[PDB]
RNA sequence: CUGGUCCACCCGUGACGCUGAGGCGCGAAAGCGUGGGGAGCAAACCGGAUUAGAUACCCGGGUAGUCCACGCCCUAAACGAUGCGCGCUAGGUCUCUGGGUCUCCUGGGGGCCGAAGCUAACGCGUUAAGCGCGCCGCCUGGGGAGUACGGCCGCAAGGC
RNA sequence: AGCGCCGGCCAACUCCGUGCCAGCAGCCGCGGUAAUACGGAGGGCGCGAGCGUUACCCGGAUUCACUGGGCGUAAAGGGCGUGUAGGCGGCCUGGGGCGUCCCAUGUGAAAGACCACGGCUCAACCGUGGGGGAGCGUGGGAUACGCUCAGGCUAGACGG
């Protein structure tokens, strides 16, 4: 397994594509902090450290719109669209200047800095950039 | 109105010819076959007469909808007693995507009934007798229900929602609230007030459908039960 | 140079009146009066469904005709305009007004901009006391646009002043009459000139 | 009331023995420049029943556009089949700058101020449909919050 | 004599991994070299038919070859026309082969139907053509042309 | 006052003449006796001391795709392994601070470009003032991520 931050994203992204409550992605310290900003950001109902046979995991607990009416009942999706931007076969950075805005406002862009993970407004708030990790809508 | 004798009643069945969409309103499975979780039942039925109350104290109706032979005269009787449209025989597609048409069949049937007064030149070539009373009992075999509806029901009700997949498909394209009994091999998200349990017995079908009126004939006024069950 | 034909068969052309020979504009003899169809043989033919490049090329067509002045200049016009920060529709419009040539008419020096040329490029006219003989002239607020006292006494300036004596011109103006002399109060808006004209067609001709 | 706009309107054939029989189709777009629109595509032996047809499905598929100040809340691509649009908001005197098809949508929706870009199959029919279902996704702070 | 691979135990090592330009090896048939072998079959070839004709299809013959050893050749509709590895995303059914507490369950293969999703459509769908990461190979209108020239390889045919 | 154009793309239509001829043509296509497509005319459209043509560059061409494409059947997976260089790489801790991020500072000539004002009657042209950028030098700072060094782990991989 060569990026175990895109294949998080890529967890969550088919859970929620199929309304699952939860999934479980092997636990680390860097992916805790970027589900700690899908949290507070509202993309996710949150996550806890739990443990699959022996083994430190994250158990993710996703959130979608209200049933809809007519033919298609699925709800609408909370995270509508999230994908690696830094990959290991290319990495990604920009300085503050350059950081973006995801959606015109309505996106997140996480990044790591060195003062960790932040949001693009968090690091254009403290003048740093850093690694583009991902975008969330 | 409710009850717990749904237990001696059906609890479901139908193997593993299931749909795992109907998963979270399981218990186990027994003897090879699916068991439903009856307190889910229980929840949902409150929650599915909650609405149909609201919909009976209001004047609206609610087209029934049961062809399986099981559940196709326990739907005649019980739709009957409330005095709301039914559909035992064959379904017909465009019964609500295409209702002004289906509903100039019944005008043909009106009609046909008010020619049979005789004489209205019932004097006739005999062929010509034999030949509109036969497309009377025709029109009467499938509209014998859909005439009561004169516009575009509030709700249906579905015995095997798999069975009638297209009236579900009609119902939900005019935003038309499905309410429904369905088991396994159902899949529960295509209805939007579920009854979740057996649909092959008429011990199951009876018993819901005559509680489903209990509510209807109770909140239009006059609580009278003691209803037709064949043993 | 300019265009220096027949100017009815414009108006026919456009459908629409552009009031472009003065006083004969608003006779019974006008051509839009009577035939308001296009010129030439298949004038009265029934039209065909124009295309939205025909619908947008009348729009630009009308504008320009309107001021008589070459699509050269008509489309550096717009070409400053569409740099210019802010809304294109405006600025271009008000650059177009605040030619000199076009002022002179707005002051009733003149029946039509046609006859306004013919006065500024003669020196009949000034701005600021410097005599200017150029139509192009971008006329800026504060300004003063008075008729060459050196030919204040000429039969065609006079009855035409006579004519706008208590006449209002627009907002964005004032006219000295009696003096011969009138002020650039503030490049105008599309609200000071209903031209007979969607403008925003102009913009979408030219981003084709 | 409601405008109209034909956006296109085709012939099409069917072969058999004898020869050739005709067919016509109609995209119409109806919409009041002021954030509904609805896309119908009407066929029917004759253009004129085709067309008003059109009309019908027309209004029987309408979409909310988030206007706000005549552009659209967010940038939004989608692809429709083989076929790709592209919206991004404009400032005020922008314009609406889009080939007639996504044109003749956003305007009649009521959008004064737009960028757009129509990528992979050019298709009439595809752009427009991809059009609306990207109108259809536009979303506003209010929904992005009420969602999170 | 020898390779690969699966399962159960969860005992040892402690990221030792993935991919892989070049290189190296393997590589159906036909073909080639030396030497064997040669029943049946059968290019070429001879004859009989068929047919307007019949350098064919059908029939009767028939030499290479088909077979063995060693050495070459290195191609293909060499195909799943689908590069390898990993993670993730409903199920139903048939089957091969292990391990169970043997109904059933759980591993690894081989199919069929299908969730969501994908696709121009046909179709794919936990054996992906879905959702992602890594690395390699390749495409960039048809013909000219896999030709010409150069180079490298081959005994040649001819290959790259 | 001239030049181009008026089948479609593309804005502008009629009459005659011609009859697969003479001719037109950027592409699709026009012409064989009622041609809006050839030739003239009348009319019209578009520009104007210009208007057309030819050549070439960028655009439309996300048609070499970093932004921003693909390879089952459209052009496209190497016939298959094995493996060199290279590219890429799991969980936890600490050291260094190479990449990376921030601050200061030097450099980034003038013209040009851009916003403003001004001078030639306007403009073109020209003058005056204003705003920065990347990139690189130096100094200071940050440590999440990638890198490196050290220690530990067992979920990958490998052995029993
Ligand atoms: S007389 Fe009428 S048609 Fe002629 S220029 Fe004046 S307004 Fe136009
Ligand atoms: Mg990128
Ligand atoms: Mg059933
Ligand atoms: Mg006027
Ligand atoms: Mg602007
Ligand atoms: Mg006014
Ligand atoms: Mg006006
Ligand atoms: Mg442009
Ligand atoms: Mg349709
Ligand atoms: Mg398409
Ligand atoms: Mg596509
Ligand atoms: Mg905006
Ligand atoms: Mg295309
Ligand atoms: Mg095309
Ligand atoms: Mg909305
Ligand atoms: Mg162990
Ligand atoms: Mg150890
Ligand atoms: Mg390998
Ligand atoms: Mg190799
Ligand atoms: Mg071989
Ligand atoms: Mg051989
Ligand atoms: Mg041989
Ligand atoms: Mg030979
Ligand atoms: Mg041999
Ligand atoms: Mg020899
Ligand atoms: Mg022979
Ligand atoms: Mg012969
Ligand atoms: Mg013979
Ligand atoms: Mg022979
Ligand atoms: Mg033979
Ligand atoms: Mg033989
Ligand atoms: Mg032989
Ligand atoms: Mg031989
Ligand atoms: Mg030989
Ligand atoms: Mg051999
Ligand atoms: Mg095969
Ligand atoms: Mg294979
Ligand atoms: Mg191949
Ligand atoms: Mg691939
Ligand atoms: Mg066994
Ligand atoms: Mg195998
Ligand atoms: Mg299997
Ligand atoms: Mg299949
Ligand atoms: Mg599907
Ligand atoms: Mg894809
Ligand atoms: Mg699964
Ligand atoms: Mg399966
Ligand atoms: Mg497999
Ligand atoms: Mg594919
Ligand atoms: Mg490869
Ligand atoms: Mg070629
Ligand atoms: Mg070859
Ligand atoms: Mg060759
Ligand atoms: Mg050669
Ligand atoms: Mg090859
Ligand atoms: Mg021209
Ligand atoms: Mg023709
Ligand atoms: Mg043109
Ligand atoms: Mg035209
Ligand atoms: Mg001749
Ligand atoms: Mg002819
Ligand atoms: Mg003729
Ligand atoms: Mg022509
Ligand atoms: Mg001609
Ligand atoms: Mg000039
Ligand atoms: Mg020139
Ligand atoms: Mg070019
Ligand atoms: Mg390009
Ligand atoms: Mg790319
Ligand atoms: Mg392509
Ligand atoms: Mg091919
Ligand atoms: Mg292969
Ligand atoms: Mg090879
Ligand atoms: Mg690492
Ligand atoms: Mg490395
Ligand atoms: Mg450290
Ligand atoms: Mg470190
Ligand atoms: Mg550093
Ligand atoms: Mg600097
Ligand atoms: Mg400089
Ligand atoms: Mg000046
Ligand atoms: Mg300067
Ligand atoms: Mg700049
Ligand atoms: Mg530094
Ligand atoms: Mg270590
Ligand atoms: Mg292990
Ligand atoms: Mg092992």
């Amino acid at each position: 397994l060569t990026d175990p931050i895109a294949d998080m994203l890529t967890r969550i992204r088919n859970a929620t594509r199929v309304y699952k409550e939860s999934t479980d992605v092997p636990a680390s310290r860097f992916k805790e902090e970027i589900l700690r900003i899908l949290a507070r950001e509202g993309f996710i109902k949150g996550y806890e450290r739990v443990d699959v046979d022996g083994k430190p995991y994250l158990r993710v607990y996703l959130k979608y719109g209200p049933r809809r009416q007519g033919p298609d009942p699925r709800p609408e999706q909370v995270i509508h669209h999230i994908r690696r931007i830094s990959k290991p076969g290319r990495r990604v950075y920009v300085g503050v200047k350059e950081i973006p805005r995801v959606r015109r406002g309505l996106g997140i862009a996480i990044l790591s800095t060195s003062k960790g993970v932040l949001t693009d407004r968090e690091a254009r708030k403290l003048g740093v950039g850093g690694e583009l990790i991902c975008e969330v809508w | 109105v409710k009850e717990l004798l749904e237990a001696g009643v059906h609890f479901g069945h139908e193997r593993k010819r299931w749909n795992p969409k109907f998963a979270r309103y399981i218990y186990a499975e027994r003897n090879g076959i699916h068991i439903i979780d009856l307190q889910k039942t229980m929840e949902e039925l409150e929650r599915t007469f909650r609405f149909i109350e609201d919909l009976a104290m209001r004047g609206g109706t609610i087209l029934f909808v049961g062809t399986k032979k099981q559940a196709q005269d326990i739907v005649r009787m019980e739709a009957e007693r409330a005095g709301m449209p039914y559909v035992n025989q064959r379904w017909l597609g465009g019964m609500l995507t295409n209702f002004k048409t289906i509903s100039q069949r019944v005008h043909r049937l009106e009609e046909l009934e008010a020619l049979f007064a005789s004489p209205e030149i019932e004097e006739r070539p005999k062929k010509e007798q034999v030949r509109l009373k036969h497309e009377l009992e025709r029109l009467q075999k499938y509209l014998s229900g859909f005439r009561l509806l004169k516009r575009l029901p509030d709700a249906i009700f579905v015995v095997d929602p798999t069975k009638e997949a297209i009236a579900v498909r009609e119902a939900r394209k005019l935003f038309i609230p499905v309410i429904a009994l369905a088991d396994t091999d159902s899949d529960p998200d295509l209805v939007d007030y579920i009854i979740p349990g057996n649909d092959d017995a008429i011990r199951s079908i009876q018993l819901i459908l005559s509680r489903a009126v209990d509510l209807i004939i109770q909140a239009r006024g006059g609580v009278v039960e003691p209803s037709p069950s064949y043993a | 140079g300019r265009y220096i034909g027949p100017v009815c068969r414009l108006c026919r052309r456009e459908g629409v009146k552009l009031y472009l020979k003065g006083e004969r504009c608003y006779s019974p003899k006008c051509a839009m009066e009577r035939r308001p169809y296009p010129p030439g043989q298949h004038g009265q033919k029934r039209a065909r469904r124009p295309s939205d490049y025909a619908v947008r090329l009348r729009e630009k067509q009308k504008l320009r005709r309107i001021y008589g002045i070459s699509e050269r200049q008509f489309r550096n016009l717009f070409e400053e305009a569409s740099k210019k920060k802010g809304v294109t529709g405006s600025v271009f419009l008000g650059l177009l007004e605040s030619r000199l040539d076009n002022v002179v008419y707005r002051l009733g020096f003149a029946v039509s901009r046609r006859q306004a040329r013919q006065l500024v490029r003669h020196g009949h006219i000034t701005v600021n006391g410097r005599r200017v003989d150029l139509p192009s002239y971008r006329v800026r607020p504060g300004d003063e646009i008075a008729v060459a006292e050196k030919s204040r006494n000429l039969e065609l300036i006079r009855q035409n002043l006579e004519a706008m004596k208590g006449r209002k011109v627009g907002p964005w103006l004032s006219l000295d009459v009696e003096g011969m002399k009138g002020k650039f109060l503030r490049l105008p808006d599309r609200e000071d000139l209903a031209l007979p004209v969607n403008e925003q067609l102009v913009i979408e001709f030219y981003s084709r | 009331d409601f405008e109209e706009k034909m956006i296109l309107i085709r012939r099409t054939a069917r072969m058999q023995a004898g020869g050739r029989r005709f067919r016509f189709g109609a995209l119409v777009v109806v919409g009041d420049r002021q954030g509904r629109v609805g896309l119908g595509f009407g066929k029917a032996p004759e253009v004129p029943l085709a067309v008003q047809k059109a009309g019908y499905y027309a209004r029987r598929n309408m979409v909310e556009v988030p206007l706000q100040n005549g552009t659209i809340p967010h940038e939004i691509e989608v692809e429709f089949g083989a076929s790709k649009i592209v919206l991004k908001p404009a400032a005020p005197g922008t314009g609406v700058i889009a080939g007639a098809v996504p044109r003749a949508i956003l305007e009649l929706a009521g959008v004064t101020d737009i960028l757009t870009k129509e990528l992979g199959s050019r298709n009439p029919i595809n752009i427009a449909y991809a059009t609306m279902e990207a109108l259809r996704q536009l979303r506003t702070k209010a929904d992005v919050e009420r969602l999170r």
